[PDB]
């Protein structure tokens, strides 16, 4: 019980959610549940549910009209938080409820998280529910390939060039609306070449 | 630059893509006629 | 170093030699037992040659992405333009 | 061996991930695949021993050729796949080996070799389906950009019309609804004065009414 628990705003309902037994759904989740808790980085139930790889209780939470909004120490609620989690199923679950999000100033846009994560499939799913500016599409595809050039988990030189060709050709179909690539003079530390702007 | 001349002479046609005199010069380059004559 | 076609109906035309290469049989009958440089294609009306040359020039009008406008569509001469496309 | 042969093939697939041979395993259906066809000829209901055995046929080359992907033995393997060079089994709905290969399986090495050996590039199925008509509609565009590239590039080199029409007026470009396949198509075709002229003639209510040469009729009916 929340009275018989640790000091720092814990709840044995959440501790049971670690186990994930069906007895929780039978007795506690079905009955009244812990309303709200917080911690140092401002954890809420909607976050720890997504973080838990078990999703039947998380889905059941939505089945219980789970609140689609929450906060943490930074501006993250499940689009900045399911991004690095990699659990595509709950990403689709949250898209199912047509939830939205704004940028996180401390971090980046939820789309941009997967760009530096080297993960890819997430972008297409996110773009599906994305009805934002087309200008975002141009710059959201040149960073996914760029990360593959110098990373650790998955290194493949061939995909890097391929993923930038679509990127440039999506900027010349706009009918003399070329959003050119303004560049600073080359830095001697990073070689001596210059960022490319012509198609060839 | 942007050269696109729909030239149409008397029963003669030049699809040639320069001063007006140079145009007559091109006419001389083809019809081989005096530029003033092909004013 | 420019070429000139001869019209069977009586009104031949002078054109650039860049188009001479871009063709089906012009290269064929500009070389051989003849012409080792004007040929009368006697198999066509004169007005068709206007659109033929317009397309010929349109070839270089849009060479090497994305946006390209439409070539001037033949409203009522296409029935004879088709029988001409295969010939050359 | 209706399912037992597929079982040993499964056994071979096992050691594949478990970490002349291929010619001999194919020699299993060398004529058997043809006796399959003969029994289908004998009775129409005999395609029931065969519904998956067309698939399990092309499933084999989905794996035995997959591992296949000496030069004399490789020419032998080409002879082995040369069995249905003209013995083309008309499957249900007219989907050939290429036609099921393109539909998603979604492979490039199998699809390139089946084209390399030789097949009907512009084969038309029931309801006017074309090989390029299927590839454009794909549900995982951004997931793999290195496979659609290979398939689209390989298909056009063999020769297929990019201005084809279905039974109803639906060009392969028109049927494509994905945002990327349109660009990776539009950046490769050639154009001719012939197609641009015939397209309007077919579009116009004016009919040729057999006033054109017969050899020119299937450059207009197709369009
Ligand atoms: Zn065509």
């Amino acid at each position: 019980n929340v009275n018989h628990t640790t000091v720092t705003n814990s709840t044995p309902l959440r501790a049971a959610c670690f186990d994930g037994r069906l007895d929780i759904v039978k007795y506690l989740v079905e009955n009244n549940a812990n309303i709200s808790i917080a911690n140092k980085y401002d954890n809420t139930c909607l976050m720890i549910a997504a973080y838990k790889g078990h999703t039947d209780v998380v889905r059941y939470l939505l089945e219980q009209r789970a609140d689609p909004n929450a906060k943490a120490h930074c501006g993250a609620t499940a689009l900045h938080f399911a991004a690095e989690a990699g659990h595509i199923d709950i990403v689709k679950e949250l898209i199912k409820w047509r939830a939205a999000i704004v940028v996180n100033g401390h971090g980046m846009t939820p789309l941009k998280v997967a760009a530096e994560s080297c993960k890819a499939d997430v972008v297409e799913l996110l773009l599906s529910h994305a009805d934002c500016d087309r200008r975002s599409r141009i710059e959201a595809l040149e960073l996914l390939g760029a990360s593959f050039a110098n990373d650790r988990e998955n290194y493949d030189i061939i995909k890097t060039y391929h993923y930038l060709y679509l990127a440039m050709l999506e900027r010349f179909q706009d009918g003399d609306n070329i959003l050119e690539k303004e560049v600073l003079p080359p830095i001697h530390a990073y070689g001596n070449r210059t960022e490319c702007r012509n198609p060839q | 630059m942007d050269v696109f001349l729909m030239i149409r002479r008397h029963k003669t046609t030049i699809f040639t893509d320069s001063t007006v005199f140079e145009l007559k010069r091109i006419v001389e380059g083809i019809l081989k006629r005096p530029p003033d004559e092909q004013r | 170093m420019y070429v000139k076609l001869i019209s069977s109906d009586g009104h031949e035309f002078i054109v650039k030699r860049e188009h001479a290469l871009t063709s089906g049989t012009i290269k064929a009958m500009l070389s051989g037992p003849g012409q080792f440089n004007e040929v009368n294609f006697r198999e066509i009306p004169s007005h068709v040659l206007s659109k033929v040359c317009m397309y010929f020039t349109y070839k270089v009008r849009y060479t090497n992405s994305t946006e390209i406008p439409e070539f001037p569509i033949a409203p009522e001469i296409a029935l004879e333009l088709l029988m001409a496309a295969n010939f050359l | 061996t209706h399912k037992d042969l597929l079982r040993f093939a499964q056994v071979f697939s096992q050691m594949i991930h478990l970490n002349d041979i291929e010619c001999v395993l194919r020699c299993s259906v060398l004529e058997i695949e043809q006796s399959m066809n003969r029994v289908k000829n004998i009775s129409d209901a005999d395609v029931h021993n065969a519904m998956d055995n067309y698939e399990c046929n092309l499933y084999t080359f989905l794996y035995l050729v997959c591992i296949s992907t000496s030069e004399e033995d490789q020419c032998k393997i080409n002879k082995q796949i040369y069995n249905l060079i003209h013995l083309d089994p008309r499957t249900r709905e007219g989907f050939t080996l290429l036609h099921l290969a393109v539909n998603s399986f979604p492979n490039a090495l199998v699809t390139k070799l089946l084209l390399d050996c030789g097949a009907e590039v512009n084969a038309v199925d029931n309801e006017g389906n074309s090989a390029l008509h299927i590839i454009v509609q794909y549900n995982r565009p951004i997931s793999d950009f290195l496979t659609l590239h290979s398939i689209i590039i390989s298909l056009v080199e063999a020769g297929a019309h990019t201005d084809m029409t279905n039974k109803q007026n639906k060009t392969p470009l028109d049927k494509s609804t994905t945002g990327v396949s349109e660009i990776l198509l539009k950046t490769q075709m050639k154009m001719s004065l012939k197609c641009l002229a015939a397209r309007a003639v077919r579009a116009n209510d004016i009919n040729y009414q057999d006033q054109i040469p017969r050899t020119l009729e299937e450059f207009v009916g197709f369009h």
